[PDB]
């Protein structure tokens, strides 16, 4: 709902320490670590999908990581 | 200008016991729109102001212990206490907010025998 | 957190009319119904008077009907009880009670105020 | 002396024209300008103080859902109707349910039901604008008088306060001259992009658009009594079971789902005086009626003796609490840097002139002694107190400081750090300009991003950039690598 | 907790109506659609990474999408 | 006309049209009544004039009345200095935008 937008990047950026800038910066990282650690399978899923979209080994490597940090992101 | 008949007058009960008391209504205060049920519990404790237990007939409000358990579905209402401690002395007026005039019960009393 | 303050309680003769206030802090006052209750030494709870949210409208017990008046200063985050023709009988602890907070009635208590105490006699 | 030990200040040294400096006033930190023959004085922003603040939209986060009322009618039928729809508190959605000749219909099918309930709100949140005519910046100037209770004192100093309408200023320092303000508060922060919000005795400064993006259900704000609320679906929530019947749900409390949808805010002390505490500012110092007070006095004659042990400040200058013994009259400080064997002159003073005032009181010099091993003699006599201090690091240190403090200047201020001690050099518009132009293209382009995507997208451009075999494109897309690394690197503050 | 774990596509499936399935069945959808709208220019940043990188007009759009995908949800 | 020689003060706060132009609304707040009124916009960080005018030729008319003047400023930070000497208020306003 709310908390799906937070007021991060808009650009007003200044030298005092912004709310809770300790806490909300690896918030989203963590919901993706968490996110891979409960659901395995779908690292597998997205290895196939990139061998099999990907020519090049650097195609491969950004699906592969695209992919990762796009269905947890997304719920 | 629904009355409230409460069954215990007095409960004396030892510690690590059970207790029921009940609040009778003169008329079912199931209100139809919503099918709810509008019966409250307040306890006072002795000097003290009057809290409130169970916000409707069976579901009980926020910062009251565990044990607090109520029932009833037309008119014969019930209020579980699971285990007594030594706080449970008070006055459990029960009431019923279905009409505007709303009116408290007598209320009982709770001892430890 | 919400804090009720009661104020105004003194001795009063019967007949002489008298002015109760509620003081509240701890929430946003304008937007919650607020009642008034009483309590006679030694006798069940009673309910006296509530004011809702549109500070118009107002209702009061029939047992004390006609003789109490309720007013609402929600600029000042207050309440206001006015009390007239009091009898001997009019004299207990009373209190001021919140609307709920979450729920279906309109009109509910779930804060209960510290209490004053009001005495009619000769 | 009210900039001593903060550890966020800066130097500025440079003069030029009519001795007017520019300098950007950020808030953290606190600017100790000097020159060649006037006062040498610290400055910082103090508060900046909005006042007299309209609102203009209460959105609510705690409602309470109260006589919830249904109507059913059988198949081809019509949709269901209820009188309470035409009511602005009433909450109303439709839907389909099934019965038959179970539910007294007699015609088989799928039938309309409607369920409304008066949705009250309970502690609204109030956003609030800042209009430009009634905010008042506050900036306090303290000059290196070298008094005794002034080292780290922060309440020495003389208020200049500001506000848009009356631009510039002028702050008489006492017995030193006026040191004039032809400050620019328009530029600091645009305060029309950002709306100040209030919640439950807090507050934060979100931008504008933001806070009109969020979904919560506002109202005109008028303080009118019974509000009524846009958008009231985004609390209360129907539950159609078994498609059997329907029922309400008001979703609790939004505070803590507010909160932490705040991360990127900053947040202001709304408690009290409204008075926010974040930001920035430039002002240039106009520094040609300046006196220096101490030009006409005569050398200290006599012997000194130091209070408190000499103890060195976190940006490598040192600083003295020397006391007068022997002669009586205020008269000008001698001072001399010599090396440990070799009588050269390389220490610099951060204090403009040390004069005793009443001889009952110590004074405050601080020194920048070049780094190695120097001696510091602080008497005319051949008595003079003599002071050993072995500075540590070397001059790559204070490029590399230098160098990360201008490249950390410039990843908050943005455009207007080009300027921040500008003399007014043909150079320096030059740089400002190409600075500001390739800013304006980088924020458009990566405004909206987190840290974390910046720094994916910097590397992912770094390996294009080495990768590719065409040079504009390798160069270009390195740069902007290194360039976005670094900014991603220092965003989330 | 906070609004990033839903229990949206794990553990369980019954014949019943979820709780709160269709107020949040479109709620990252939109989020994406109103953060692409209120920051339109990382659609051209997006269309200059796909375009540079591992070009083949299958790679060229799923990485776009992809990537658009990604970065508004993650923010 | 001759040429002022008192203070002014600011009643509204310089504002935008949406063509870059900016209304100020001042008051003369001086002794000789009919004297016509100096204008200079100063650019950023210098003593250079490249903005205008585009009310003519702003005259107060009298003491009590705050006459409104027009200027047009360079895209950059300008402060246009709107009285006579030391004692001339500064306005600071920043256009947004470019040739
Ligand atoms: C929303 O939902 C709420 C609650 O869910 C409804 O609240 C109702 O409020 C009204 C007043 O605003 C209440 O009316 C009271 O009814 C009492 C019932 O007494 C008899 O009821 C029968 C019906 O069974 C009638 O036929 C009789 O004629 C009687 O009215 C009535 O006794 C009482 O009047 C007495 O008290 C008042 C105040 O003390 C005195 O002034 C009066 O003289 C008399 O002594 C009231 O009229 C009603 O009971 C409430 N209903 C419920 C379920 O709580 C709202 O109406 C709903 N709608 C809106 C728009 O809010
Ligand atoms: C910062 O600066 C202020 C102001 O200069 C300092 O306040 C000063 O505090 C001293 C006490 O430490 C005061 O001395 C007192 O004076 C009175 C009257 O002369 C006397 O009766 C007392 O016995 C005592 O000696 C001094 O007056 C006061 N100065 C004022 C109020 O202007 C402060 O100490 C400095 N430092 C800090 C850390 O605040």
């Amino acid at each position: 709902s709310v908390a799906l937008a937070p007021h991060v990047g808009m650009g007003l950026d200044t030298r005092t320490q912004t709310w809770m800038s300790a806490e909300g910066a690896w918030r989203q990282v963590e919901k993706v670590e968490t996110w891979a650690l409960r659901h395995p399978g779908f690292t597998i899923l997205a290895l196939f999908l990139a061998h099999y979209i990907g020519t090049s080994l650097t195609q491969k490597v950004v699906i592969f990581i695209l992919l990762m940090l796009v269905t947890p992101s997304m719920t | 200008h629904i009355v409230m008949t409460q069954s215990p007058l007095s409960l004396s009960v030892t510690p690590g016991q059970p207790a029921s008391i009940s609040c009778k209504s003169s008329q079912i205060s199931s209100w139809g729109s919503d099918g709810k049920t509008y019966l409250y519990w307040y306890l006072q404790k002795p000097g003290q102001s009057p809290q409130l237990l169970i916000y409707e007939v069976s579901s009980r409000f926020s910062g009251v212990s565990d044990r607090f358990s109520g029932s009833g579905s037309g008119t014969d209402f019930t209020l579980k206490i699971s285990r007594v401690q030594a706080e449970d002395v008070g006055l459990y007026y029960c009431m019923q907010g279905l009409h505007l005039p709303l009116t408290f019960g007598q209320g009982t009393r709770l001892e430890i025998k | 957190q919400v804090e009720l303050v009661e104020s105004g309680g003194d001795v009063v003769q019967p007949g002489k009319s008298l002015r109760l206030s509620c003081a509240a802090s701890g929430f946003t006052f304008t937007n919650y119904a607020m009642h008034w209750l009483r309590q006679a030494p030694g006798k069940g709870l009673e309910w006296v008077a509530v004011i809702s949210s549109d500070v118009n409208d107002k209702y009061y017990a029939d047992s004390v009907k006609g003789r109490f008046t309720i007013s609402r200063d929600n600029s000042k985050n207050t309440l206001y009880l006015q009390m007239n023709s009091l009898t001997p009988e009019d004299t207990a602890v009373y209190y001021c009670a919140r609307e709920q907070a979450v729920g279906t009635n309109p009109w509910a208590f779930d804060y209960w105020g510290q209490g004053t105490l009001v005495t009619v006699s000769s | 002396m009210r900039c001593v030990g903060v550890g966020n200040r800066d130097f500025v040294e440079g003069l030029s024209g009519a001795t007017w400096v520019d300098v950007v006033l950020e808030h953290g930190g606190c600017v100790t300008t000097m020159a060649k023959n006037k006062p040498t004085l610290d400055i910082e922003l103090q508060k900046t103080e909005a006042t007299q603040l309209a609102t203009l939209r209460k959105l609510c986060i705690e409602g309470k859902i109260t006589n919830i009322t249904t109507d059913s009618r059988c198949p081809t039928q019509g949709e269901a109707v209820l009188p309470e729809e035409q009511d602005q508190n009433y909450v109303c959605k439709h839907t389909y349910v099934d019965r038959g000749w179970g539910n007294g219909c007699g015609l088989f099918g799928k039938g309309s039901l409607v369920t409304c309930a008066k949705f009250q709100c309970l502690e609204p949140i109030e956003g609030k604008v800042v209009q430009y005519e009634n905010l008042k910046y506050t900036v306090i100037i303290t000059v290196h008088t070298g008094d005794q209770h002034q080292v780290g004192n922060e309440t020495q100093g003389v208020t200049a306060e500001i506000t848009p309408q009356a631009s510039t200023t002028e702050a008489i320092l006492p017995e030193y001259g006026t040191l004039g303000l032809e400050c620019s508060p328009r530029t600091g922060l645009d305060f029309n992009e950002m709306i100040l919000l209030t919640m439950k005795n807090k507050a934060w400064m979100v931008h504008r658009q933001w806070f009109f993006d969020l979904p919560l259900p506002w109202a005109s704000g008028a303080t009118t009594e019974t509000p009524t609320w846009n958008r009231k679906e985004l609390l209360v929530t129907f539950k159609n079971a078994h498609a059997k019947k329907q029922e309400v749900v008001v979703l609790g409390s939004q505070e803590g789902a507010m909160h932490t949808a705040l991360t990127g805010a900053t947040e202001i002390q709304n408690s009290g005086g409204t008075s926010i505490f974040a930001g920035h500012l430039k002002c240039r110092l106009k520094m040609d009626k300046l006196e220096l007070k101490g030009m006409s006095y005569a050398m200290c004659t006599n012997t000194f003796v130091l209070k408190k042990e000499v103890s060195e400040t976190q940006h490598g200058t040192i600083l003295i609490k020397v006391e007068y013994k022997g002669e009586d009259a205020p008269c000008k400080i001698p001072f001399s840097t010599e090396d440990g064997q070799g009588k050269a002159h390389n220490g610099r003073l951060i204090t403009a002139n040390p004069v005793v005032t009443k001889k009952e009181e110590p004074v405050n010099i601080e020194a920048e002694p070049p780094f190695g091993e120097s001696n510091i003699v602080i008497g005319i006599g051949d008595n003079a107190l003599k002071i050993n201090w072995y500075k540590k690091g070397s001059s790559i240190g204070k490029m590399f400081e230098a160098t990360a403090r201008g490249a950390r200047r410039m990843a908050i201020l943005g455009d207007t750090a080009w300027d921040f001690g500008s003399v007014g050099g043909v150079l320096n518009s030059l740089g400002k300009m190409v600075h500001q132009i390739f800013g304006s293209a980088y924020t458009a382009l990566f405004s909206g991003v987190s840290w974390v995507m910046k720094i994916g997208i910097g590397v992912l451009l770094t390996w294009i950039g080495l990768n590719s075999k065409n040079t504009s494109m390798s160069f270009s897309c390195i740069a902007i690598g290194i360039i976005t690394l670094y900014l991603g690197a220092v965003v989330q503050a």
